[PDB]
């Protein structure tokens, strides 16, 4: 181993499972054988099988690397994969007299660049 | 855990095993005092703590204007008057579960829809 | 793995209190279960 | 106002999150070494453990903070009276200032004039400066216990 297986288982049974154981028985063996192987336990152990088997799944999960999810604007274009699926984020690169640099990233082909 | 002191010294107690009768004692290393143990548990670590969550819940908790209010009906007195806060255990991991304190019965209820509490 | 609470009971083979407090530190800090040293947070990526 | 003694007291929690024997020592003005908190309380007049612990931890229930104080009690176990505590403080100079009568007389002056100079620099105020040190250890442990 065987022991362990056987033991342990055985031990387981004891435990609871028982019932189962018881059953064982019965059953077959086979169962064981198976156990050894597985182991068985679951098958062985019950009756654990379920839990023990279910417990593995939570562990798969805990193994995958966070997905940077980002929007794509239909008025922004790539220099290679010539497609309108790109993301952006602006920062203050220059002093307070020129403002907003805006960096782009072709979320599909992978090129990056500045606008000033 | 919850440990005792020596009456006479007030100094702390160190555990001693009575090898003969296979039993635990507490000796004083400043005088000749000895007392038998209450519990077999001598040391508790506790890595995944829950003690800190509902700290500083003075009955005056209602007098904090900085605290937010809600119309949630109490599990005890069914009062829709309560102040709320998050786990006061200042750790990174910590869940965004809320603790509601009744503005009448003073009972601490949570928003936890995964687990059921008593603190 | 089935049983409700998850427990590990350990015993050694005069003076033993401090000895076990060293054993628990070795256990938590030095015992490696899975993985490679220096390698933490492993993410899967498509 | 008055001279303005810019003496900064540090209350240090030795050992890292996962190291055994996590002791608490404090660097006192004009004293080269950091003295284990216990000896300071003893030199102050708060002699038995638990009388010392009462100044630090205010809740007899809170086992978590109290276990954290057991190493300190073990560290200060060597020194048992007020005199031997002041000698231990007096030994660690200064320079050293060799002579038994001299070192015990020192520690008196440091605790009075250089240790916690706000509050008072007067004589009979050990009770006030002890409870303060205990309030400091409470705050040191409160942060280390992630509260
Ligand atoms: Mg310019
Ligand atoms: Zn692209
Ligand atoms: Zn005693
Ligand atoms: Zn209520």
């Amino acid at each position: 181993a065987y022991k362990a297986r056987y033991r342990i288982i055985y031990s387981n049974v004891i435990s609871k499972n028982n019932p189962d154981l018881k059953h064982k028985i019965a059953n077959g063996d086979i169962t064981p054988e198976f156990l050894a192987t597985c182991d068985a336990k679951d098958l062985a152990p019950a009756p654990l099988k379920q839990k023990i088997e279910e417990i593995a799944k939570q562990n798969l999960y805990n193994a995958q690397g966070a997905t940077i999810e980002r929007s794509v604007t239909d008025r922004f274009t790539c220099g290679k994969c010539k497609e309108k699926k790109v993301s952006y984020y602006q920062l203050q690169t220059r002093s307070a007299d020129e403002p907003l640099t805006t960096f782009c990233t072709c979320e599909a082909c992978g090129n990056r660049w500045k606008f000033s | 855990t919850t440990f005792r002191f020596c009456r006479d010294c007030n100094n702390m107690l160190y555990p001693r095993e009575d090898k003969e009768n296979n039993r635990l004692l507490f000796e004083c290393r400043t005088c000749s005092y000895v007392e038998e143990a209450g519990s077999p548990l001598v040391y508790r670590h506790e890595l995944i703590t829950n003690i800190g969550e509902t700290a500083g819940v003075v009955q005056d908790i209602g007098s904090d204007p900085t605290l937010p209010r809600s119309d949630r009906e109490c599990p005890k007195c069914h009062s829709r008057e309560n102040v709320f806060f998050q786990s006061q255990q200042r750790r990174k991991d910590t869940s965004m579960v809320l603790f509601f304190v009744c503005l009448s019965c003073s009972h601490i209820f949570t928003s936890d829809q995964k687990n059921k509490r008593t603190q | 793995d089935n049983d409700e609470k998850l427990i590990i009971r350990c015993r050694v083979v005069a003076e033993e209190d401090h000895m076990l407090k060293k054993i628990e530190n070795t256990m938590l800090e030095n015992i490696t279960l899975r993985g490679v040293e220096n390698i933490e947070r492993v993410v899967m990526m498509k | 106002k008055g001279s303005r003694f810019i003496s900064t007291l540090q209350v240090k929690l030795y050992g890292r999150e996962g190291s055994s024997a996590r002791t608490i020592k404090a660097t006192l003005p004009y004293i080269k070494q950091d003295i284990p908190i216990v000896i300071i309380f003893r030199a102050l007049g708060i002699i038995p453990d638990g009388e010392i612990l009462e100044h630090i931890c205010y809740d007899v229930n809170d086992w978590q903070m109290l276990e954290m104080l057991k190493p300190c009690v073990e560290d200060g176990f060597v020194i048992q009276d007020r005199e031997t505590a002041l000698d231990f403080i007096g030994r660690r100079g200064t320079a050293l200032g060799i002579k038994k009568e001299k070192r015990i007389q020192y520690a008196k002056d440091i605790l009075q004039k250089e240790f916690l100079p706000h509050i008072t620099q007067l004589e009979g105020f050990e009770s006030r400066k002890a409870f303060f040190l205990g309030y400091m250890i409470n705050r040191l442990l409160l942060c280390a216990l992630d509260r």
